[PDB]
This record gives structure tokens, C-alpha cells and sequence, in this order.
DNA sequence: GCTGCCGCCGCC
RNA sequence: AGGCGGGC
């Protein structure tokens, strides 16, 4: 998808590195708690982060 | 005639100095040494054609009345293209700052070997000196005897296998950190003298020192001397050192910690007698000493110590003999090697208690003394001196180098001596891991001797492998192997003698001998494989591919035994035995060893490490429970960690 | 000393 | 993205 810095972090998410914690996937509460997305960010929750205009077009 | 058992050397003013024993210390300055240069004649030329041309030209530049030169037939089989397998060369003996470039192209010759020859290397090769041995041979040194010789030919090696007694001095240094300048200052020094250490006989356990003395300055058993400052202490230290005149300085983390500090403090405090740390006398430090070059400074210190062997039990060499250690902390090494307990005291002289509390100061000084005595006993128990000496004699390099822990050291000399003796011109200078917890016993199998066996089986050599010297990336097709064979055979003879040998002393000695032979043979690959004076990419590749085939079949064999390879590489292969019993696991391991040898009769693998449990995380990152057997068969578990976050500084 | 920036090293 | 350490 990305057509030194990243390999380790992805293995670390699987509990394969360092303290070997098998990190739990985030629930909505956790996702919503992260800093709000700005321009160029895609994390967060579209129901909170998108305008009603954008949500309506997606739902249509 | 003059008889000296040489230990170490140093280069100075285009001369070569040897320090050794005659028993008192002695130095021999060697003059008249020359580089052996070999002029390669062009198509249709002779050594005399060269002789006429360059000799008059050399006499002028260097200003010599006469220069010894003679024709000599030499072979060449290394990586330089266009140079023939064998030719008549002109051997020019050019006495030892302007060097003759190798590309000296003339109408007589086109190439020259031995232009940048090192003086110590020249002496040792020409006189066929193979490590520390007996040699039949004003105010320059700290030695009892100072002599010189007009020509190197005056020195010839002897066959004597025995050696003189050594004077060892164990050093333990306690320091203090000044936060102002970030400088580790010396608070105390312990000196324990063992004036008669014989490597020809086993060293008695818990050997008692001939003299014990501690020097100490204010931070804020044996003799104890108190000083008003650090400068007076270090001056006294240097004087005592000169008088003691040890052949070996034993310690723990001297090489890269305490020895550097000591030198730098002697520098800082302008100690005039600093040079007694070695056996050569110097009035001044090197010009570029203390230029903030932690890399170059190390060289200067090693050089200044020349004449006295640095026996560091916790350096790269020392660690290799104590693989059952994990931190290599002094207390840990003492426990592992001697099976005796010592609780390390954390001495911090910045603490105010040490200024007025006589009992605190006394406890700290007692800690330092104990540590010194421990360092010595460990060094003798692990037999660091004997093994490194053997390795030096096998490779024919300098003992100092071996005690240091170099890779291009015993691997370059061993080859220069073999090839030079046989009339050759020498060059100028994997299985993805099964990540997870493994409940069944896992055995680490060591394939160190993979490559040597490969080089010996397929007869891989610089002299045998036709290769494209223009294109080193070209894979070619199937002296060095004969040398390997000799080492293997000798090792066999030692083991055969071991089965019969009854004397615990002679037995242990045999064990050291075979260890030395094994290490020497298992270090031969680096010669041609590491990117090395004898580097040859086509040869490295050729050996590697055969190593891949062998390993692939090996994987198949393990699987054939219903075993699973948890991890593997060119050095080792870890196999899950599928057992929960030490005995059952060992039987599996032996069956695997035997199986592999039947397929590869010159490849002898063995069980190196037994893991009761193994949590594998990456290639070289795991935690495990190693099983260490005791004398009475008794088995004990111990934690071992490599590469985990827990190994980062903290 | 602190502050701030840039690079590297893992962790969380 | 955050924290810690080292260097300039």
C-alpha cells in the first residue's frame, strides 16, 4: 500500500516486539478519544468528523 | 649467545623492539631489517634486467652504497589480474618514510610486492617466528636488560616447548566521577603480585599472592599506603610498577574502561613516569594524545603498554571463554567460573560518609582488594593466558593481538606464514525463526565448523579454484585445505590421548589444546569471506552456496527425524526435540549429530546449548532456560537472554 | 543549565 | 503522534 521506520512498528502491533503486548484493537470510545483528525488525517469517526453534507452523500 | 623468551614488541623509528624474559625482563632493538620487495618482470624480461634499472635508482633516492638483491622464483595465486601463477622475480632487500608504490610500471617489471610491508610482520615472516617462544640471539626501556643487534638474521627461533615463569600483576581500580568536568578520577588502586605463574603446569586453585598493596587518596590484608592527593598516588603507582616489572597485567575491563582512565589521569596530572605502564621508556606522550579521539587514544594506550601483556578477563576474548556468563560482571564471573559467592558492594565515593567515616572507607578498600584477588583467580581458572598463547603460536601473530580480540589478526598471519613458507607471494595490505514459547527442550547445534569442512571437502583454495579475477561477482566452480586438514588431524590426536590420559592436569591441558585448534580452524573462513587481506569474493560465494545446500539437507534431516527447526543460520541450528526430559532430549540431539555426520563425514556438529524452555522472538532475540550440568551429574536451570529490550542500557 | 530544532535507537 | 537517552 505504501507504493528502517515502519516494519518494527507493524510487528509491535502484533505483540512480536519489546514487551510483546498483544495490543487490543481499538473500540469506538478509544478511537473517539484520540486527537481530532485534521487535514490529511483519516483516523477518528466519520459520524463525528464529517459534515452532514458529506455523511448524507455517503448514506445516499 | 643470548637467550630470550619473547612476549611482545613495539615499532619505533623504523626499528623493531622485542620485550621478553632472559628470569628478568629484557628488550632487544633490531636493526638491519628490510622489506622484501618482489619485482615482476614483463613478458620477455629477467630479474637482471630489473636489477640494472631500479637498483641504481634506489641507491640514489634512499642513499645507499649497496643494496642486496637476487633472483627468486615465486608463485602468485591471489586476486590481482594479469599477474602469472609463477614467475622469476627480483627480490630486493630494502632496509627500513617514502614507500614504493605497487604499480611501479617500467620496461623491465610491471608490479612490485612488499612495498608497504610492516616491520614486525617482516621480521616474523622472514625468521619464521610463530608467536611467543624462546629465541637464540642505554635508558631505552624499563627492563633489567637492554641490548641491540645489527641484523635480524642474528635471531633464530628454538624448538623448546617450555617457557619461563611470568610476573603477573592484578589491578583493581576504584574511581570517582566529578560532575563538573565529567571526569572519572582514581580514588584507589589494588596491586596483587603473582611473580611465578607457570603456564607449563596447572595454576593451583585459590593461588596465594606474593605481595598485596593498596594505594589510596581522599575522595573528598597486605600493605596500605595513604596519599594526600591523586597525583602523588599515581606517581607512587608508576614507581611500584617499574620495580615489580610484571610480564602480565591482569584485570577486569581494563582494555576499554579502567586502563583508559588510568592513562588519562596520568596525562591530566602530568605524571612524568607514566611510561612504566609498559616496558618502553618515553619522556613525552604522543602529540595527538587527548585530541578527543576516543578511537585513536585507544591505539596510543595499547602502544604505550607494549612490553606488558594485558590480560583482561572481561574483554571480547575473555567473554568467549565464559559463555555461561550473561553480564560478565566481576562477581558474576567469579560465581560462574569458581562456583563461589561474592556480594558486590556499590561504592560511590561522592557519598559524604567516606570523608569522615573510617569504617566506610575501610569497607570500600576491602571491596577493592577482594575484586583484585577475584580478577586474578578467574583469569587463571579460565586459563586465558594458555589459550591465547596457543592461538598465537598457531597463527604466528603477536600475543598482544590475541589477548585483545581482533578478527583480521590470527586469520591474516596464519595465512602469511603458510603461504610464505610454501614460496608464495602474499597480498599487500538461514531459516526464519518460529516465534513463540517452546515448551519442549530445544537444543542449539553448533555448525561453526561448517565452512572449514566445506573448504577441506571440496578442496577450496586460492591455488585450486579457477576464478575470474576481473569479475569477482562471477561464481566459479569447484594450500588452505591442507592446512585445515593438519589442524583437524592434530585435534584428533589430542582427543585420542584424552580418552587414555588419566592425569587431571595433563587432561585439562589437552582440552585447552583442542579448543585452540578448533578456534583456529573455525576462523579460517573469515580470511577469504569478510570484505580481509585475503578476501576473495568468488571463493566466499562458492563456499556459501555449498553451505546452503548442506543446511537445506540438514533441515530435511531434522524434519526426517520429526523434529522442527525453530531457527537456523550458518553458525548454528536450533531444533525442538519434542521432549520434556533432559535425557530424552539429549538422545534426540546425539541421533541428529550422528545423522548429519553420516551425510557429511567431514562435518562434525555437536550439542552446544540445552534450553529447557525457549521463548523465541527474533533471529537473535530470545529468552531461555539453559541447563548446566554439575560435576555429579546434577542438573541446574538458569535464565539466558539475548537481544531483548531488557539488554538495553539502564 | 535550560531552551528549541535536526538525526539515530528501540518502548509505549 | 507522545515519552526517555546520546551527538551536533
Amino acid at each position: 500500500a505504501f507504493t528502517k521506520e515502519y516494519r518494527y512498528s507493524f510487528r509491535h502491533n502484533y505483540g512480536l516486539e519489546g514487551n510483546r503486548i498483544n495490543y487490543k484493537p481499538w473500540d469506538c470510545h478509544t478511537i473517539l478519544s484520540k486527537p481530532r483528525p485534521g487535514r490529511g488525517d483519516y483516523h477518528g469517526c466519520p459520524f463525528r468528523d464529517w459534515s452532514h453534507e458529506r455523511l448524507s452523500a455517503e448514506l445516499r | 649467545t643470548f637467550q630470550m623468551f619473547w612476549l611482545d614488541y613495539c615499532e619505533v623509528n623504523n626499528t623493531l623492539i622485542l620485550f621478553g624474559k632472559v628470569c628478568v625482563s629484557a628488550m632487544v632493538q633490531i636493526n638491519g631489517l628490510c622489506r622484501e620487495l618482489f619485482f615482476l618482470p614483463r613478458e620477455g624480461k629477467t630479474p637482471t634486467d630489473i636489477h640494472e634499472e631500479i637498483i641504481p635508482l634506489l641507491m640514489d633516492k634512499y642513499g645507499l652504497d649497496n643494496i642486496r638483491a637476487k633472483p627468486q622464483k615465486m608463485k602468485y595465486s591471489f586476486e590481482l589480474p594479469d599477474i602469472p601463477s609463477e614467475s622469476d622475480y627480483l627480490k630486493v632487500l630494502l632496509p627500513y618514510r617514502d614507500t614504493i608504490p605497487s604499480d611501479l610500471s617500467s620496461d623491465t617489471f610491471y608490479h612490485v610486492f612488499g612495498g608497504n610491508s610492516n616491520i614486525f610482520e617482516s621480521f616474523v615472516i622472514q625468521n619464521r617466528i610463530m608467536g611467543p617462544c624462546w629465541l637464540d640471539i642505554r635508558n631505552a626501556s624499563h627492563c633489567a636488560v637492554e641490548v641491540s643487534v645489527d641484523k635480524p638474521q642474528n635471531i633464530t627461533p628454538t624448538t623448546t616447548k617450555t617457557m619461563p615463569n611470568l610476573r603477573c600483576l592484578s589491578l583493581s581500580i576504584q574511581t570517582l566521577m566529578n560532575p563538573k568536568e565529567n571526569k572519572q578520577e582514581i580514588v584507589s588502586i589494588t596491586l596483587s603480585a603473582y611473580r611465578n605463574i607457570s603456564l607449563d603446569s596447572p595454576i593451583p586453585e585459590n593461588i596465594k599472592p606474593d605481595d598485596l598493596c593498596t594505594l589510596v587518596r581522599p575522595p573528598q590484608p597486605g600493605r596500605v599506603r595513604l596519599f594526600n592527593n591523586e597525583k602523588a598516588m599515581l606517581s607512587c603507582f608508576c614507581a611500584m610498577l617499574k620495580v615489580e616489572d610484571p610480564d602480565v597485567i591482569i584485570g577486569h575491563r581494563l582494555q576499554n574502561v579502567y586502563l583508559d582512565v588510568l592513562a588519562h589521569r596520568m596525562h591530566d596530572l602530568n605524571i612524568p613516569t607514566f611510561s612504566s605502564i609498559g616496558r618502553r621508556l618515553r619522556r613525552t606522550w604522543p602529540e595527538k594524545f587527548g585530541r578527543g579521539n576516543s578511537n585513536m587514544n585507544h591505539f596510543f594506550i595499547s602502544d604505550i603498554c607494549s612490553g606488558r601483556l594485558i590480560c583482561d578477563i572481561a574483554n571480547e576474548m575473555g567473554q568467549s571463554l565464559t559463555p555461561k556468563c550473561q553480564s560478565w560482571d566481576l562477581s558474576e564471573m567469579y560465581q560462574v567460573t569458581c562456583e563461589k559467592e561474592h556480594k558486590p558492594l556499590d561504592i560511590d565515593y561522592q557519598n559524604p560518609q567516606y570523608q569522615n567515616d573510617v569504617n566506610s572507607m575501610t569497607m570500600a578498600l576491602q571491596e577493592n582488594i577482594t575484586n583484585c584477588m577475584i580478577s586474578a583467580e578467574v583469569s587463571y581458572r579460565i586459563q586465558l593466558l594458555t589459550l591465547t598463547k596457543q592461538l598465537t603460536n598457531l597463527a604466528g601473530n603477536a600475543w598482544a593481538q590475541t589477548l585483545g580480540g581482533t578478527r583480521a589478526g590470527r586469520n591474516e598471519y596464519i595465512l602469511l606464514h603458510e603461504f610464505s613458507r610454501n614460496g608464495f607471494i602474499v597480498p599487500d595490505k538461514v531459516f526464519e525463526p518460529e516465534k513463540g514459547l517452546h515448551k519442549n527442550y530445544v537444543l542449539v547445534m553448533d555448525f561453526n565448523s561448517l565452512y572449514p569442512s566445506i573448504i577441506q571437502e571440496f578442496n577450496i583454495c586460492f591455488t585450486t579454484v579457477d576464478r575470474n579475477k576481473e569479475d569477482i561477482d562471477e561464481l566459479p566452480s569447484v594450500v588452505l585445505p591442507r592446512l585445515l586438514a593438519n589442524l583437524v588431524d592434530r585435534r584428533r590426536e589430542v582427543k585420542k590421548v584424552m580418552k587414555t590420559e588419566t592425569d587431571p592436569h595433563k587432561r585439562v591441558q589437552c582440552d585447552i589444546r583442542q579448543q585452540a585448534l578448533k578456534l583456529t580452524a573455525n576462523s579460517m573462513y573469515g580470511c577469504l569471506g569478510y570484505v580481509s587481506r585475503f578476501y576473495a569474493k568468488p571463493l566466499a560465494m562458492l563456499v556459501t552456496n555449498k553451505g546452503r545446500e548442506i543446511l537445506m539437507n540438514t533441515r530435511q534431516l531434522a524434519e526426517s527425524m520429526n523434529l522442527l527447526v525453530v531457527y537456523g543460520d550458518t553458525d548454528s541450528v536450533m531444533i525442538d526435540t519434542g521432549c520434556d526430559n533432559y535425557a530424552d532430549a539429549i538422545k534426540i540431539g546425539l541421533g541428529f549429530k550422528r545423522l548429519v555426520n553420516e551425510r557429511y563425514r567431514l562435518l562434525e556438529i555437536d550439542i552446544d546449548n540445552v534450553f529447557k524452555k525457549l521463548l523465541l522472538h527474533a533471529k537473535k532475540k530470545y529468552a531461555a532456560l539453559t541447563v548446566n550440568l554439575d560435576k555429579n551429574g546434577n542438573g541446574t536451570t538458569v535464565l539466558e537472554v539475548k537481544g531483548l529490550d531488557m539488554k538495553r542500557r539502564e
